[PDB]
């Protein structure tokens, strides 16, 4: 049970790394909207990171959480200079995709997805 | 093939055709199998 | 408007300026079809390398998942009339690299392709046929006769 | 076993003469007026063909046995073979009991060109023929089923026997 | 045994084990096992957390002086807990010899990176990181260099499958490349190649 | 249903979504968003052109291998109309030109074609006929236009009784003619319009919207024999309208209270007609169903009119953002 | 020290990069593949494969080829023996059905047993 | 010698044949249906069967390495002649 | 080679070497587009006796790696190899 911690030696730690991680994405938010000319808004961008904020609070190993700080930075060195495209910041924006059933009357209609 | 001509077959075309893409007589892809499963035929009698 | 469908048609397909886009091994063949045993220049084919300039284009190589953007761009960059000659098999339908993770299936899902040219490597001369078929369906074009019958 | 590369009044005033004069750009001048006279190497296309060799790698093609009945006796070895995996068998016994194919499609957008099985089938039916100029404008048009696989041998039979029987004493 | 069998070499084997036991009687605090294999080749295991005072010793001694970092290889292995087997090809030009010096880590282990030694895994382990998901400590620019910008997950790994879980096509409705959830026109056909009957007898496993 | 028919997949590209449509007049604008929707299910598309092959280039990479099927037609020609729909289940008629050309006037492109197209479907027994028309189409009008779409729309609810008329008001979009024209209108000079434009109300629909409640038309077997109001979410005064369009563009407003562009040998800038049907009231259709009952999410024009006219602005404004404009006035 | 203690389950979910559909509504398989009966050979038999279910495979509307869409129908995967197989599983969270492994029986082979006196194992022919 | 099923395709020597409410139909329309006419049973069909004077005889196919593994087929039966594995061709005995 | 004298002359004098001596387009020197048929030589075991398997195998005759030194006199300081020799200077062409 004994492990190699990285950079966060308890959770307290990790949290600051997630808070800092999130106040830079925010931060970035509107420059990204107005540089890459994305035609959304700004508050469809930071809800968004809010909401992968929200869906990858689940873990509870310093670890994990600390590999996802990292690779928040990555995303977020990856933004701030121009790297990416158009179509990788729309990416987290499904805009193709139809909406997928959800109920089980509607999914026994489609096919055979349990 | 003046002076050595192929051996003649049966099965040879007669006539060489070009390339016919883009003309009415082009290739198209199909299956050359049948029906994999068949299907229950209702009968036709009346149920009473 | 018949004839003067058969001058613009005779101008264009005379005349095509292709891009220097290559990815790979196709693009290598390619620059051996420009070599003087095959010699595209005496076709009126001379390379061009702005896509503002550019009458058609060969994708030559491997087309991955981090080059359909550029791709595209590139593309859509080009004046019209434009014309997309797939080249190999990896531009084709992946070919080789068909079932990988980062490679697009056949660069007809980012562009329309026109002419499709088959090989691994396809021959120069294979190529040169290509480019001559290209120029025949030029030739077969009838934009004036249609615009007047419509 | 190894050598040196780049380890090298009259010369220096052929040096500045070389300099005012233009002594070695002259001579490059002089190279390129002697490649202007030649002959150059375009061969006429499509009035001309380049070299080939028997041995090459062209278009699918099935052959037949000298007597109308087909080559192929599906064994499914040129679809374990392959290496683009872009041979689809379906095989069934037909009427008389013989083994033979249903559907054999060659996807030729996949298929890399490189021969494995046209030395791996053990009766010569598929053969990579000796056809170069098949280009298509549509994407379906570059996939073979059976019957155009059978077309294409007996179009190209009267020189895939030949190349064959040229080249079969080196396998 | 003449024509057809690759020819056997002994004073080479005997040299790379006199070296082999060299190095291990020089660091006893991170080497675990030498082994030389039947074609002549040195393999060093060590622990993790000696990766960096090995390799410069390697480096830097005068008996060694393999000053070349050929290749910088992870294989991933899931049976083990230590899944990443990571790889360190060196070379000497002094003495003219090859060895190779292997470790191991899990996902969430970091590993010491080894640009303070040679500078050309400065790219190396960077790609490793690309490919695998092993997190290199104290690295200068740690950025994905093979695949796409917005790719998440590790492609080498052997639980990743071959084709991937996104595929991309234009879209004329956004006038924009998207991705798409993967349907392929034709499954990869998997094949049963593997012969049930033993394979080699001088490889055979105790059993359970 | 045949066993090629039923569906299958997870609804992709390469699934079968069991749906064969003939849609007519593909090469347009609704068409070409048409066969994209419905090439990302799966589905035989049978797309007949009267134009040159090189036009309809743009609509093959919207299918997978074999999924759009181009095909030689003509409009006077029932022989090629029956080559077209002998296979479908689906035919949809979006068949319409804004201006009279030298042989095809507004009678023949909207009366004869559409009651051609009908019966020969009829004949082939068709299950499904979806039309388009228009929605302030009337037979006493002031355009040719609209009075020729009610007779048209006329002629298809008689021929085919249980044809889908769809009736959108104002479709907009990437490449459409109502927002491009009142941006484009700006090169001519003060951007001319009577009265200010202050009397007439128009509803804009999003042509995305339009889409979906076409795809689902076509999938709801409910909709059969209906005559559906595709209606945008949201009424403007025309004065307002332009107000928003010249202000997204960032381009500055001078305005003032259209045969002479309709004889060019190109494609005319503006008609008479159009000019007719700019200041032509949108018809209230409270009774009749809407984009509301097909489950289909209504956009509004205050996230789309910058994505329609980000085009039209110059460098000095082409990096403003989405929220620093302000928005049109409701009525 | 240069180390902590973290006292939960490893679970790598979230760095896996799988999509979540594909971690709670796929049902992993452990077990021991078995001897193909038409073959004598028992080597194939040696290792635990980690394998998962089957998903639709539709025909082509071109030829009838096999489209699919589930992206792990052709992953199998090789362990030694049963418990990294389960910690394997356990550890991206795929809920899993374990099968034991069957070994047979060593019977009693006897050559005489043909040729006995009083008893029914007279063999009839040979 | 190709039948014609009465929805007007061609029928492949597979047996393949669309049917009449079929819509992969529309794939053939403004094209042409490509079909092998060279049926490869009706031209074995009509090969002579050659009488050997030994009870087993050997097939190649003729051509040496050019043609099938040689297979050897018994001759015991006076019922059924013995037909090739690989070529179809038969064989028989005189007696 | 069916250029004039005077142009092979001043080919010569401006390219500066004899270059209708090595012409770089192929003519009737080559070997013919056609040849005889070969006979291929056999391998080394192609014979009938003396020649069992077992004796000539190549993958069996693999061995698993040896461990050294396993975790489960004043030796002298060794090297992987004798150091490389210095490599001589070659007398053909020295570039010196
Ligand atoms: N302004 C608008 O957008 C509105 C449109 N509508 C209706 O919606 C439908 C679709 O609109 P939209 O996409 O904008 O229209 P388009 O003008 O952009 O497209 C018309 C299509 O029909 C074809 N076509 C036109 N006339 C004929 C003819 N006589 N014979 C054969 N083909 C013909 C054209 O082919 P090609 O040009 O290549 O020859 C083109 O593909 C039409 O019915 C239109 O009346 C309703 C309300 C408003
Ligand atoms: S098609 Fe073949 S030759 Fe061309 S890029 Fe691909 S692998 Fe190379
Ligand atoms: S040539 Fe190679 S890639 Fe092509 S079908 Fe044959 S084995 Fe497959
Ligand atoms: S290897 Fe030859 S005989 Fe075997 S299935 Fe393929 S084509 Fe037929
Ligand atoms: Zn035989």
């Amino acid at each position: 049970t004994s492990v190699k911690p990285i950079f966060s030696r308890d959770m307290n730690e990790a949290k600051r790394r997630v808070r800092e991680l999130y106040r830079a994405w925010y931060r970035e938010v509107p420059n990204t909207v107005h540089l890459f000319q994305l035609d959304i808004s700004v508050k469809q961008g930071r809800d968004k990171v809010r909401e992968m904020f929200k869906k990858n609070a689940h873990v509870t190993d310093p670890r994990v959480v600390d590999l996802l700080v990292i690779k928040g930075k990555m995303e977020l060195e990856e933004t701030i200079n121009v790297w990416k495209q158009r179509t990788h910041v729309m990416r987290f924006f499904h805009e193709t995709e139809a909406p997928r059933p959800k109920d089980f009357l509607s999914k026994f209609y489609v096919g055979h997805d349990p | 093939p003046t002076v050595k001509p192929p051996t003649a077959r049966k099965f040879i075309w007669t006539n060489h055709k070009f390339n016919l893409s883009g003309t009415p007589q082009q290739y198209v892809p199909y299956s050359t199998t049948r029906k994999k499963i068949q299907e229950w035929v209702p009968p036709s009698t009346p149920y009473k | 408007v018949a004839k003067l469908d058969d001058l613009i048609n005779w101008a264009r397909r005379s005349s095509l300026w292709p891009m220097t886009f290559g990815l790979a091994c196709c693009a290598v063949e390619m620059m051996h079809m420009a070599a003087p045993r095959y010699d595209m220049d005496r076709f009126g084919v001379v390379f061009r390398a702005s896509p503002r300039q550019s009458d058609v284009m060969i994708v030559a190589g491997t087309l991955t998942n981090k080059m359909a953007p550029a791709l595209r761009k590139v593309y859509d960059q080009m004046p019209e009339p434009r014309y997309v000659v797939s080249m190999g098999s990896c531009a084709n339908g992946g070919g080789y690299y068909h079932y990988s993770y980062s490679v697009v299936r056949g660069c007809d899902r980012i562009v329309p392709v026109d002419i499709y040219v088959p090989g691994c490597p396809p021959t120069a001369e294979a190529l040169l046929y290509g480019i001559l078929q290209l120029q025949k369906k030029i030739k077969r074009e009838k934009r004036l006769r249609i615009w007047y019958r419509r | 076993t190894y050598k040196y590369v780049n380890l090298r009044m009259k010369s220096v005033t052929d040096r500045a003469a070389q300099t005012l004069l233009w002594t070695e750009l002259i001579r490059g001048l002089g190279m390129t007026l002697s490649y202007l006279f030649r002959e150059p190497a375009t061969i006429n296309y499509p009035f001309e063909k380049g070299p080939l060799s028997p041995r090459f790698r062209g278009e699918h093609a099935l052959r037949r046995y000298p007597s109308g009945e087909e080559r192929c006796i599906a064994c499914k070895l040129c679809e374990a073979v392959c290496p683009a995996q872009a041979i689809t068998i379906e095989a069934e016994p037909r009427a008389d009991g013989s083994r033979r194919t249903t559907r054999y499609d060659i996807d030729m957008t996949k298929c890399i060109y490189c021969g494995f099985c046209q030395e791996a089938c053990p009766v010569d039916a598929i053969v990579e023929g000796p056809n170069f100029e098949f280009s298509t404008e549509t994407h379906e048009e570059l996939l073979y089923n059976k019957e155009k696989l059978l077309n294409n041998g007996d179009k190209w039979e009267a020189e895939i026997a030949a190349n064959i029987q040229a080249d079969y004493l080196y396998r | 045994t003449r024509p057809t069998v690759r020819p056997r070499n002994d004073v080479a084997h005997k040299q790379l084990s006199a070296f082999g036991e060299y190095v291990a009687e020089i660091l006893p605090k991170y080497v675990q096992q030498v082994q030389v294999s039947c074609f002549s080749e040195l393999e060093i295991c060590i622990h993790p957390d000696g990766v960096i005072p090995v390799l410069t010793f390697l480096r830097d001694h005068s008996n060694a002086q393999f000053k070349s970092l050929a290749d910088l290889t992870a294989v991933d292995i899931p049976t083990r807990q230590n899944r990443f087997e990571i790889v360190y090809n060196l070379l000497s030009l002094r003495f003219n010899s090859r060895i190779r010096v292997k470790t191991y880590t899990d996902e969430l282990t970091p590993v010491e990176s080894s640009v303070s030694v040679y500078k050309a895994a400065n790219w190396y382990e960077r790609e490793i990181w690309d490919m695998f998901g092993v997190f290199f400590a104290n690295h200068p620019d740690l950025r994905r260099i093979l695949t796409d910008y917005g790719f998440e997950g590790h492609p080498f790994r052997k639980d990743f499958p071959l084709s991937g879980y996104v595929e991309l096509r234009y879209d004329d409705e956004v006038k924009r490349v998207v991705a798409e959830p993967v349907e392929l026109a034709q499954e990869f056909r998997k094949f049963d190649l593997n012969s049930p009957w033993e394979a080699f007898p001088a490889y055979r496993q105790p059993p359970e | 249903l045949h066993h090629a028919v039923i569906p299958h997949g997870k609804g992709g590209r390469s699934s079968v979504s069991g749906i064969v449509a003939t849609v007519f007049g593909a090469t347009g604008f609704l068409g070409r968003y048409l066969v994209n929707h419905l090439g990302r299910m799966g589905s035989q598309v049978i797309v007949p052109y009267r134009c040159e092959p090189y036009d309809t280039m743009h609509l093959r990479p919207m299918g997978d291998l074999g999924q759009i099927i181009f095909m030689d037609w003509n409009g006077r020609d029932k022989d090629s109309i029956r080559r077209a729909v002998e296979h479908s289940n689906v035919v949809i008629n979006l068949v319409g030109r804004e201006w009279e050309t030298k042989n095809f006037d507004f009678e023949d492109v909207f009366v004869k074609i559409p009651q051609a197209i009908a019966q020969v479907s009829k004949e082939a027994g068709v299950e499904k006929f979806i039309h388009i028309s228009h929605l302030n189409a009337d037979i006493k009008s002031s355009s040719k236009y609209l009075r020729n779409k009610a007779v048209g729309e006329k002629e298809v609810r008689e021929t085919f009784p249980e044809a889908t008329i769809i009736k959108p008001a104002d479709i907009f979009g990437r490449e459409d003619r109502f927002l491009n024209y009142f941006a484009n209108i700006r090169w001519f000079g003060g951007v001319p319009l009577i009265s200010l434009g202050k009397k007439t109300v128009k509803q804009p629909v999003y042509i995305v919207d339009v889409t979906k409640g076409i795809i689902n038309a076509i999938k709801d077997p409910d909709a059969r024999g209906k005559t559906f109001a595709f209606v945008g979410p949201n009424r403007y005064l025309l004065f307002d309208l332009v107000q928003y369009v010249f202000a997204v563009a960032h381009r500055p407003f001078l305005p003032y209270p259209g045969r002479l562009f309709e004889i060019s040998p190109f494609e005319p800038w503006t008609t008479r007609d159009k000019v007719e049907r700019i200041h032509t009231t949108d018809r209230t259709l409270p009774h009749l169903p809407g984009l509301e009952d097909l489950g289909v999410q209504a956009t509004p024009l205050e996230l789309k009119a910058i994505e329609v006219l980000r085009r039209h602005r110059t460098y000095r404004w082409l990096s403003s953002e989405i929220e620093d404009v302000q928005p049109a006035k409701t009525v | 020290t240069q180390l902590i203690t973290v006292d939960e389950k490893l679970d790598i979910t979230t760095l896996t990069g799988v999509p979540e559909e594909h971690i709670k509504t796929r049902k992993a398989r452990i077990f021991v593949p078995a001897r193909n009966n038409m073959q004598s050979g028992v080597n194939n038999t040696k290792k635990w494969k980690m394998e998962f279910d089957t998903r639709e495979r539709w025909e082509n509307p071109l030829m009838g080829w096999a489209s699919t869409a589930d992206p792990l129908s052709n992953l199998v995967l090789t362990f030694s023996t049963k418990e990294d197989a389960i910690a394997f599983a356990e550890k991206n969270g795929w809920s899993y059905d374990v099968e034991e492994r069957k070994v047979p029986k060593p019977k009693s082979k006897s050559y005489g047993a043909n040729f006995s006196w009083n008893k029914r194992t007279r063999v009839s022919t040979k | 010698g190709v039948r014609t099923s009465p929805t007007g395709e061609k029928v492949t020597h597979t047996g393949q044949v669309y049917d009449d409410e079929d819509y992969r139909r529309v794939r053939f329309v403004g094209r042409q249906k490509e079909v092998n006419e060279n049926f490869a049973i009706d031209l074995i069909a009509e090969q002579p069967v050659s009488q050997v004077g030994s009870r087993v005889i050997s097939c190649d196919g003729g051509g040496g390495a050019l043609g099938h593994p040689r297979v050897y087929i018994n001759l015991d039966k006076e019922t059924k002649t013995g037909t090739c594995g690989y070529c179809g061709l038969q064989f028989r005995q005189q007696h | 080679a069916s250029a004039t004298r005077l142009i092979q002359g001043l080919r010569n004098w401006a390219s500066g070497r004899d270059l209708q001596a090595k012409l770089q387009l192929r003519y009737q020197e080559i070997s013919k587009r056609t040849q005889p048929p070969p006979k291929l030589p056999v391998g080394p075991s192609h014979r009938l006796s003396n020649n069992y398997y077992c004796a000539r195998d190549g993958r069996r005759e693999a061995m698993p790696p040896s461990i050294v030194m396993s975790s489960q006199s004043e030796k002298k300081a060794v090297s992987p190899a004798p150091p490389i020799k210095r490599w001589e200077l070659s007398q053909d062409e020295p570039y010196l």
